């Protein structure tokens, strides 16, 4: 038996009213730790707050949609626990009004679109975003973050080499498509000013001819 | 080969007008321009796809209509069978990258000079100035007064009022009126071909400077709704919103300090916002509060809240036993 230890801690977010915010928390231990989301010590409970579990059981995502200001603006915490031990990590949510949005906040110039790929062929979701500073593009599938961490993986992330003037191009490339890849993908643009979500796009996988 | 799929910029044109398709990779994806790619010993090739996923026979360029100029493809003129995706490939022996480019070739809508599903869209506020531009004309641009670009309204010539000012590729309306709604068409000669671009104009009220206006219920009276224990209660709030842009209206119920939308319950809940009236671009909207089996705890003050960039306003209702 080992106590819970974090493999992924949530980071502070600055979102925009009516939009989405996702907090990620993953831990490991023996037995498998449970994860709970709190605000001021109290487990969150709210129609607009959804906790989505990883298939691994490695953790959960706290998703707030649509964002409301100033109610949602607060300090939240992830708490991981089993009978051997307990660990927690805090995180801040900030929500701005669109009228309040600064020059240099990420915008989605174009977001992913409905795509139908047959099984085992490559499917690509495209995202174009801009901002100052230049935004990082990340991906979420069915409310969980797409992991492109490992190179030589089935799923890879492409990034525009970037001349100054145009939006940044980002893509999610899924080789050897399978039925489990089917789902609702959304692109996410982030910089030091904040975070913005594209609209959702479904990927369908039809049978190989 | 690292594939970027279909580029964001799409080309849609009327069968018979010239169109030049630039390779997207230089104009976004990669840092360098075309000449430098060649100098550095990279190849540029064009292939044509019928759609996703159909796979690509190379382009059979002649030299007249479908020429393969420097960093782009030129069509002179466009043909109907030219519709499709045009993959733009770049190569080392150790490096490859390609993007596909959409090209749609439509027909005049019957009796009209545009194609409906093939149009630009703009918006303007009443009493303010709007500028419509002719685009994308970069290539058919000429540095002389003639030929000049002709503007149609509903695909017909009209005597333009003088408040409307014309420059080279733009049309200026110094004060937008409800009459100015509709389909504007620019026409250019070059080739000699004919290039036409239509933008549809929708008009809205100016950006309001006042908060929204409560109707059901009112901002002063404490209206009262009667209900029985163990019944259902639909407390409907109805409000007016001026034009504040592409933002959705923020109308919501509370109960004291408690927001309804923040309650995980099957007993109480707000409905979805209803848009009851919409007119350029001012709305009357409705959101309702439902309680399904009236407990005694339910009774009491509910207040409907209504917000805008200019302010927050609320009106209260008292729920009470028969
Ligand atoms: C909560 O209450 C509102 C108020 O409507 C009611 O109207 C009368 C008939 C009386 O019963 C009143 O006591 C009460 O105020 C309900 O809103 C209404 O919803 C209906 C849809 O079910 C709308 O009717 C039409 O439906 C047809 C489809 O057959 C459409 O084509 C029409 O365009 C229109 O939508 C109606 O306009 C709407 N009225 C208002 C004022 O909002 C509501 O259904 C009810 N329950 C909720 C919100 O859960
Ligand atoms: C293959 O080409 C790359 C250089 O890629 C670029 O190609 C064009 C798109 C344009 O952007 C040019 O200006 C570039 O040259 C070569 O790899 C590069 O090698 C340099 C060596 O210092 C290195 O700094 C770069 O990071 C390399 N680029 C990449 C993408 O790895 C490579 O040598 C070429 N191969 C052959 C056989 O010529
Ligand atoms: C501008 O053109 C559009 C079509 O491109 C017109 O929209 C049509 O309006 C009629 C009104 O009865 C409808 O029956 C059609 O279905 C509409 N077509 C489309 C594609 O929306 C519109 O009327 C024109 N604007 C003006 C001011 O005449
Ligand atoms: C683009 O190519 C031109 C030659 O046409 C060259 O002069 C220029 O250096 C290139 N661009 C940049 C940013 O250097
Ligand atoms: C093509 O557009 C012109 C407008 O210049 C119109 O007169 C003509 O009728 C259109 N063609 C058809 C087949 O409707």
């Amino acid at each position: 038996e080992t106590p819970p230890r974090f493999t992924r801690t949530p980071v502070d977010q600055t979102g925009v009213s009516g939009g989405v915010a996702s907090f990620i928390c993953q831990a490991t231990g023996d037995p498998r730790p449970k994860i709970v989301w709190n605000k001021k010590g109290k487990k969150v409970s709210n129609q607009r707050f959804e906790v989505i579990e990883f298939d691994d059981g490695s953790g959960s995502v706290l998703r707030i949609q649509p964002l409301r200001t100033p109610r949602d603006e607060a300090i939240y915490e992830c708490v991981a626990s089993n009978n051997v031990g307990e660990i927690s990590v805090s995180t801040r949510l900030t929500v701005l009004r669109e009228d309040q949005i600064p020059r240099g906040f990420p915008t989605i110039d174009m977001g992913p679109q409905l795509k139908v790929v047959e099984r085992t062929r490559t499917a690509t979701m495209l995202c174009a975003a801009s901002g100052n500073p230049d935004p990082e593009i990340t991906w979420f599938k069915d409310f969980l973050p797409v992991d492109t961490s490992n190179n030589n993986g089935r799923i890879k992330q492409l990034r525009s080499e970037s001349i100054g003037g145009t939006p940044i191009r980002g893509a999610l490339q899924i080789e050897q498509s399978e039925e489990s890849d089917q789902g609702k993908y959304e692109c996410v643009a982030t910089n030091s000013a904040g975070t913005r979500y594209s609209a959702p796009a479904n990927l369908y996988v039809r049978e190989l001819r | 080969c690292t594939d970027w799929s279909v580029d964001i910029k799409k080309y849609q044109v009327l069968v018979g007008e010239p169109v030049r398709i630039k390779c997207a990779l230089f104009y976004g994806y990669i840092r360098t321009n075309y000449s430098l790619a060649q100098s550095a010993g990279l190849s540029l090739m064009w292939y044509k796809s019928s759609g996703p996923g159909d796979f690509e026979e190379p382009i059979a360029f002649d030299g007249s209509r479908m020429s393969k100029e420097e960093d782009s493809i030129w069509f002179r003129p466009t043909l109907l069978q030219d519709s499709g995706l045009y993959a733009c490939v770049i190569r080392n022996s150790t490096y490859c990258m390609k993007v596909s480019i959409s090209l749609t070739v439509g027909e005049n809508d019957t009796g009209l000079c545009y194609n409906s599903k093939m149009k630009y869209f703009e918006k303007a506020e009443l009493s303010k100035s709007k500028e419509i531009s002719c685009r994308d004309i970069e290539d058919f641009l000429l540095p002389t007064r003639e030929p000049e670009i002709l503007w149609y309204k509903e695909c017909r010539t009209k005597a333009w009022r003088p408040s409307i000012v014309f420059k080279r590729d733009t049309l200026l309306i110094k004060e937008v009126k409800e009459d100015d709604i509709g389909n504007y068409t620019c026409e250019l000669k070059y080739g000699g071909f004919v290039v036409r671009r239509t933008t549809e104009l929708t008009v809205t009220a100016p950006l309001t400077d006042k908060p929204p206006k409560l109707l059901y219920p009112m901002e002063s009276k404490l209206t009262v709704q009667e209900t029985q224990l163990g019944g259902s209660a639909n407390l409907t709030c109805r409000a007016f919103f001026g034009y504040s842009g592409d933002v959705s209206p923020l109308i919501y119920w509370m109960k004291g300090e408690k927001f309804i939308e923040d309650l995980d319950e099957n007993r109480v809940w707000e409905s979805d916002i209803r848009i009851l009236k919409e007119h350029l671009g001012e709305q009357e909207v409705s959101i309702s509060l439902i309680v399904d089996s009236v407990e005694e705890g339910d009774l009491g003050n509910y207040s409907c809240y209504v917000e805008n960039g200019n302010g927050r306003r609320h009106a209260s209702v008292l729920l009470h036993k028969r």
